[PDB]
């Protein structure tokens, strides 16, 4: 910025003015805008070397919304810390940003990349009989390490409980550790032969991942983000098979358990012999060399009670040193205890699959120490149009609340103002006359709802199946397998049960009369399960998913808050004022005043074997 | 053994790094030279042309957009509206092949709107069934039997299988075709087809440039029109005569009267000749003395044809130039080190680059050439 004039308008940019540096007659070709100061990147998508860019741009700078046409991205310390660690150095970063850049790469830019590009490459954290060593190939590193106050080709041991401790002084201090595993080197370990069958297909966004994971031959620690349906499954089956090791995987739900195991068995050719499933109904270990641990983050953070059959589980899985380990969900792994599991349980490489990378509180960003730094991202859209996923027509659905109810609304409080506007008329109205609407059009419709006591108070009337917490295994994939196979039967009432890793290959239609407050991951999981129509790929196949949402009414507020990770994705709202011929319907609930009323007062009201002879 | 995974990245970046006039000219000089040879070949105005066109199982396909069906009866639309006007006094027939079957869709007649018509009422119903060429060839060697031996027996077939099934034998269809003098053009749509090149070949003389096969879409409209201009005839085939037609006046009555063609009530009409007899429209044979009758335009869109303006060659850089504008449109030519004056060499004046493409294609005169006085 020297010697340039302001405009008559610069005053309404507050020091966003970044029209200081001059523009090249190249502008034409090169597709990137950089921002000087807030490092933000505007993209164009319909210009020559958009695709040339797509991807280095992905791997250098997180995206933070990418829309139809012009794609927005942003250059973060975290997101740096991703690249360089793919052999990546600030001169090719430099050089290439400049050949693509419309406008200069600012000094402040320069000085970022400089910063943050040199640390990494000279600590490494290596394993060593369930004993945990801080090794530097360089001796002059035991003058800064050693002498840390935190801490307790030089080699020192660390406690196993203290990694979650000095990962994170690892990144306040200048060098970071990178978590590289040499399979091809390591004989210790006893191996794993199983290799994809022939009948495996590898999709080209997967090849991708793969490959930003197997970039320099060793295993790499991170997290793999790929949209709902994408494959993630078959993701860890690979990386299970190429590494050809001990394995475990960790999901945090019991059906899925079985989901990942019934996959794993049919994807690759690991034999029946050394897979063992640790859940709450058999705890069995498998005895062979080597072999596949499907358990639930609930199983391994368990710390206090463990009984004398998961005792003995625990030893097994302690005293062995694993090789890899997979993390379906990995959203939740930096809770306060789930996070237990990575350092308790000692592997080589740790893998994070989640289709939603966020989450309501700050510490998401704590996944990067915990598990690695984030190695690919797909876009939503791309599969989409790729007929690899399916197109949903998200849409939002305003109910006014009758007058009655809504007079109730104004005195009642906050705690029972949530049941008081989730069990109103107008919504029952539109969950039926919706659900009647895509049942004769013969979509399998599933219906979520946070509220247990709202959930039974639309199945009951409505004589439909629902699901929730406290209902058993058997039943719930009885009510399932017949919602799925059986044609007598196409819609089925959910909970926050099934908000996670559940297929429903015939699912296409979901309605969402009412949720779980501000959460965002629940309304993009949630939409994940439409996202895995069968028939994704017919001509003219849009899957619907709506959300029902009272006028006037803290839901609003909620509502417009939880899609803000859709939008961001590319998935845009269309609000439906009015159902057209929801009129003509024969009948609705609560139709007359008397049964409203009825309604209203139900819901406001809710809150010595001689003496055994004798008898 | 291992995968693509563990060996490197793509790293797309790496592929994409970071005398033009001459070019621009000299693909116009080499293209120039293509058209150079042109020579007054004899040609037969007057045509017989019966569009056979395949309506198959095998148009269903999805090459063209939308479908193959389509889009030939599309251009089949578009041929007989640019047929007609380059070719007022020739007839046409239209024939389809469906469910083995050869159907007669339009009658040989003169009329271009009875055939667009017909064409249109086609692009509704679904093709299927196998094509029949024996079956089709035989349908047009009936049409073709009634026309005066002055007149040039065509037919254009456009084929989108790559099999044929006949009730008889074809090649004794195709000897027959070379006994009436018919000529046969097929534009093929996926590949050739040993038969249709046969038919294609013994029926001109034994000339293979009369099979084509397309490459996309934008070859097959080329392919369409080529078909409008007047097919050269053979010398040792002389069928030279006279033909009796006459010239009728045009009428402007105050009161309607019947036409003798129609029997339907018409303000104006033109007279016939010979009988007075009044017909609708020009150019048809009259109703009633079998007579045809045209206007002198009509003539006059065929002499282009017979004395084709010779082609007009480019000029070196070396030698010097007469004018530095145009001589037709005075568009000041650019300097660019190559020149773009085009110069007829009848009259030896420039014309820039605009004026000889439409000199050549809307217009049939060089400018330049009727100013001069002998
Ligand atoms: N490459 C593939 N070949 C066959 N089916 C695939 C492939 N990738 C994904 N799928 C299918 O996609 C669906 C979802 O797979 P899954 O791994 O559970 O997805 P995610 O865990 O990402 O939600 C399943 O029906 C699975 O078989
Ligand atoms: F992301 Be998936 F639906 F497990
Ligand atoms: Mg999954
Ligand atoms: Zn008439
Ligand atoms: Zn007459
Ligand atoms: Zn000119
Ligand atoms: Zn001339």
């Amino acid at each position: 910025p020297a010697d340039f004039v302001p405009d008559s308008v610069s005053g309404m940019f507050r020091s966003h003015d970044f029209s200081y540096l001059r523009l090249r007659p190249d502008h034409a070709s090169r597709p990137l805008w950089i921002s000087p100061s807030d490092g933000r990147i505007i993209l164009e998508s319909f210009s020559p070397l958009a695709e040339q860019a797509q991807d280095f741009l992905v791997t250098i700078a997180e995206p933070i919304s990418r829309p139809s046409h012009i794609h927005e991205y942003k250059i973060t310390a975290y997101s740096l810390y991703a690249a360089v660690s793919v052999g990546l150095e600030t001169d090719d970063i430099i050089s290439v940003l400049d050949r693509l850049s419309k406008v200069p790469v600012a000094e402040s830019i320069i000085n970022f990349i400089k910063g943050a590009t040199i640390s990494y490459g000279k600590v490494k954290l290596v394993i060593k009989h369930n004993r945990y060593f801080v090794e530097t190939t360089q001796a002059d590193i035991l003058q800064m390490l050693l002498n840390d106050s935190v801490i307790g080709v030089h080699s020192f041991e660390i406690a196993n409980e203290s990694v979650e401790v000095v990962k994170k002084r690892c990144q306040e201090i200048d060098y970071p550790v990178l978590e590289e595993y040499d399979f091809r080197n390591d004989h210790r370990n006893p191996d794993l032969d199983i290799d994809l069958k022939p009948s495996t297909q590898i999709r080209p966004y997967q090849e991708k991942s793969l490959s930003k994971m197997f970039g320099n031959g060793r295993a790499r620690s991170g997290i793999i983000v790929l949209p709902c349906g994408a494959g993630k499954t078959l993701v860890g089956i690979t990386a299970a098979c190429t590494i050809k090791k001990s394995v475990i995987v960790l999901c945090t739900s019991s059906v899925s358990v079985m989901q990942w195991r019934q996959q794993f068995l049919q994807w690759c050719t690991l034999q029946p012999e050394n897979c063992a499933v640790f859940t709450s109904d058999n705890k069995e270990m498998f005895q062979t060399e080597s072999g596949l641990v499907v358990s639930t983050y609930s199983m391994v953070a368990n710390t206090r009670n463990r009984s004398h059959d998961s005792q003995k589980v625990m030893d097994f899985l302690t005293g062995r040193e694993w090789g890899f380990i997979i993390l379906d969900e990995v959203h939740v792994v930096p809770a306060a205890m789930f996070r237990r599991v990575v350092s308790t349980i000692a592997a080589h490489a740790k893998l994070g699959l989640t289709a939603t990378l966020v989450r309501e509180d700050d510490k998401i960003g704590d996944l990067n120490f915990l598990i690695g730094p984030k190695l690919y991202e797909a876009n939503w859209m791309e599969l989409s149009q790729k007929g690899h996923i399916a197109n949903v027509q998200c849409a939002e659905v305003w109910c006014p609340m009758t007058a009655e109810f809504y007079q109730e609304y104004l005195r009642e409080t906050a705690r029972k103002r949530m049941l008081l506007y989730i069990m109103n008329p107008t919504k029952f109205q539109a969950c039926q006359f919706l659900i009647q609407y895509h049942e004769r059009r013969g979509d399998k419709i599933i219906v979520f709802s946070d509220n247990v006591y709202a959930l039974q108070e639309y199945a009951l009337k409505m004589g439909k199946p629902f699901i929730y917490g406290s209902t058993p295994q058997q039943e719930r994939m009885n009510i399932l397998q017949n919602f799925q196979y059986n044609d007598q039967i196409n819609t089925i009432f959910l909970s926050k049960v099934g908000d996670t890793s559940i297929d429903l290959p015939e699912a296409t239609c979901l309605i969402q009369i009412s949720s779980h407050y501000g959460s965002r991951r629940q309304e993009a999981q949630r939409l994940g399960r439409i996202l895995r129509a069968k028939r994704r790929n017919d001509e003219g196949f849009n899957a619907f998913f709506y959300s029902l949402v009272s006028k006037d009414t803290q839901e609003m507020y909620y509502s417009t808050k939880r899609q803000a990770f859709l939008v961001d994705q590319g998935y845009a709202f269309k609000v439906i004022t009015h159902l057209h011929g929801m009129e003509n319907i024969p009948n609705l609930a609560y139709a007359s005043p008397r049964e409203r009323r009825e309604l209203l007062q139900e819901v406001l009201l809710k809150n010595h074997p001689l003496i055994r002879k004798m008898y | 053994g291992g995968y693509a995974w563990e060996d490197e990245i793509k790293r797309s970046w790496d592929l994409v790094k970071v005398a033009s006039l001459v070019a621009s000219i000299v693909e116009a000089r080499k293209k120039r030279t293509a058209k150079k040879n042109i020579t007054p070949y004899q040609r037969g105005i007057i045509r017989s042309l019966i569009l056979t066109l395949d309506c198959s199982e095998a148009m269903l396909e999805k090459d063209l957009r939308p479908n193959r069906h389509a889009m030939i009866i599309q251009y089949a639309i578009d041929f007989v509206h640019e047929f007609f006007d380059q070719n007022p006094i020739s007839q046409m027939g239209i024939i389809i092949m469906r469910n083995g079957l050869a159907q007669l869709v339009s009658q040989v007649s003169g009329n271009p709107q009875d055939h667009i018509d017909a064409l249109k009422s086609i692009r509704k119903q679904e093709p299927k069934g196998n094509p029949s060429l024996q079956n089709a060839l035989e349908m047009a060697r009936g049409l073709l039997l009634p026309v005066p031996a002055h007149c040039t027996r065509e037919v254009l077939i456009v084929f989108g299988s790559l099999s044929t099934t006949d009730p008889g034998d074809i090649h004794q269809t195709i000897d027959s075709l070379v006994s009436e003098k018919i000529r046969v053009k097929v534009l093929g749509l996926s590949a050739q087809v040993a038969i249709c090149k046969e038919l294609c070949k013994a029926t001109n003389y034994g000339d293979e440039s009369f099979y084509k096969i397309l490459l996309d879409e934008t070859h097959l409209k080329e392919l369409f029109n080529e078909a409008v201009t007047p097919l050269p005839v053979n010398k040792i085939n002389k069928g030279f005569t006279l033909v009796k037609m006459g010239f009728p006046t045009r009428i402007f009555e105050d009161t309607p009267t019947f036409c003798s063609c129609h029997s339907k009530l018409v303000y104006g009409g033109y007279f016939c000749p010979n009988c007075h007899s009044k017909v609708c429209s020009l150019p048809t044979v009259c109703p009633c003395c079998d007579l045809m009758l045209i206007l002198s335009t009509h003539l006059a869109r065929s002499y282009h044809h017979l004395m084709p303006l010779k082609t007009f060659a480019e000029v070196p850089t070396t030698e010097k130039f007469r004018s530095e504008d145009c001589f037709s449109c005075q568009s000041r030519f650019p300097i660019l080190l190559t020149s773009s004056r085009y110069r007829c060499e009848d009259c030896k004046q420039e014309f820039c680059v605009d004026c000889d493409v439409f000199i050549h294609e809307i217009l049939h005169n060089c400018p330049g050439c009727e100013s001069k006085p002998v």
